[PDB]
């Protein structure tokens, strides 16, 4: 099949600066009608691809003027004149010239924005979960930038290891921030043997590490 | 306003079959060639099959030819994908796809546009069991209050396979919602949280309900999230 190679695969861009994505094809995308069926798509997380450009350079209806396409033969370029927050996601070139239609691997556009300290929130386990014999304690770091953050769990001042998992959202399409969940999992027995549950957060935007904690039985 | 809605994604044991559906609306279905395309890390975006507007001709990708069947029922505005002899590498999100432009309604012009996509339906092929989630409140309190903001949520724990969806107050609350990517636990079951930020002052005046849907287990849970007085 036709192979499309995108470069780069990760494209960090400052808000308001231009972005350029390369798509190279294993063979000329000129079809026997003399036209070139090279499209560009926009995919947001949990969303389907959305076509932005068709036949190399034609903007779809409703697509902002900041998106443009060029190239010929085997070499194509998508340009974003000024990256806006809503431009975060993965961009794919697609060829329909030589069936089957094939896609490049995707280029992930990441926005570089100003430093934003996380808000830090902690949630005790529910009584409903404790009746099932397990305690999940959740720490939320909300709307921060950059992505790099350290979360440490302390139980009665004991640093925990190997009993928590983290998840990080994709970059927000409005404010270009990340959010992070950290879930500490204990048995009901271990949970009810200790008093103080604490989430300690380190981030560039914080002037010193932030602790959010609760005492079991107060909450 | 062409719209496509896929159904049927589930966990399938290796070697077994699954039929997907796509309900078409907002366009004259019988005037369009219709496709299936899937997406996974292993495959990237991969075209699978097309059926012509008149249903006479079908074409298939090498990887699925002889295992997958595309068909259409115009009276039901429905496209089908019968997937037989499923393999681990068929694990993917499956999309229904068509085009706005049917100028040249024959091979190969219906591969040119590919600009109408459904929402996708997830197919998991593994030797494992389907399990519906437990849904627990992440109760707001002083400990989930920071300046002008409070957080609350739902923990959607111990389900398989992906995915789950979470709405808040049946879609009345969308601002400040973050539904986290699922993480695979040591048990081989997924867990995620869905959180929403609200004004700090709002705690104790408002009802919050997370609406959780795990289509693969046919599980639906509405969970009321009430503050902890602490």
């Amino acid at each position: 099949d036709v192979v499309l190679t995108q470069s780069p695969l990760s494209l960090p861009v400052t808000l308001g600066q231009p972005a350029s994505i390369s798509c190279r094809s294993s063979q000329s995308l000129v079809y026997s009608d003399g036209d070139t069926y090279l499209n560009w798509f926009q995919q947001r997380p949990g969303q389907s691809p959305r076509r932005l450009i068709y036949q190399v350079s034609n903007r779809d209806s409703g697509v902002p003027d900041r998106f443009s396409g060029s190239g010929s033969g085997t070499d194509f370029t998508l340009k974003i004149s000024r990256v806006e927050a809503e431009d975060v996601g993965v961009y794919y070139c697609m060829q329909g010239s030589h069936w089957p239609p094939t896609f490049g691997q995707g280029t992930k556009v990441e926005i570089k924005r100003t430093v934003a300290a996380p808000s830090v929130f902690i949630f005790p386990p529910s009584d409903e979960q404790l009746k099932s014999g397990t305690a999940s304690v959740v720490c939320l770091l909300n709307n921060f930038y950059p992505r790099e953050a350290k979360v440490q769990w302390k139980v009665d001042n004991a640093l925990q290891s190997g009993n928590s998992q983290e998840s990080v959202t994709e970059q927000d399409s409005k404010d270009s921030t990340y959010s992070l969940s950290s879930t500490l999992t204990l048995s009901k027995a271990d949970y009810e043997k200790h008093k103080v549950y604490a989430c300690e957060v380190t981030h560039q935007g914080l002037s010193s590490p932030v602790t959010k904690s609760f005492n079991r039985g107060e909450c | 306003q062409a719209q496509l809605v896929e159904s049927g994604g589930a966990l399938v044991q290796p070697g077994r079959s699954l039929r997907l559906s796509c309900a078409a609306s907002g366009f004259t279905f019988r005037n369009y060639a219709m496709h299936w395309v899937r997406q996974a890390p292993a495959t990237g975006l991969q075209w699978l099959a097309v059926i012509t507007s008149d249903g006479r001709n079908k074409f298939y990708a090498d990887s699925v030819k002889g295992r997958f069947t595309i068909s259409r029922e115009d009276s039901k505005n429905t496209l089908y994908l019968q997937m037989d002899s499923l393999r681990g590498e068929d694990t993917a999100v499956y999309y229904c796809v068509t085009q706005r432009d049917n100028s040249r309604d024959y091979f190969p012009h219906y591969f040119h546009d590919m600009d109408v996509w459904g929402q996708g339906t997830t197919v998991a092929v593994s030797s494992a069991s389907t399990k519906g989630p437990s849904v627990f409140p992440l109760a707001p309190s002083s400990k989930s209050t920071s300046g002008g903001t409070a957080a609350l949520g739902c923990l959607v724990k111990d389900y398989f396979p992906e995915p789950v969806t979470v709405s808040w107050n049946s879609g009345a609350l969308t601002s400040g919602v973050h539904t986290f990517p699922a993480v695979l636990q040591s048990s081989g079951l997924y867990s995620l949280s869905s959180v929403v930020t609200v004004p700090s002052s709002s705690l104790g005046t408002q009802t919050y309900i997370c609406n959780v849907n795990h289509k693969p287990s046919n599980t639906k849970v509405d969970k009321k999230v009430e503050p902890k007085s602490c």
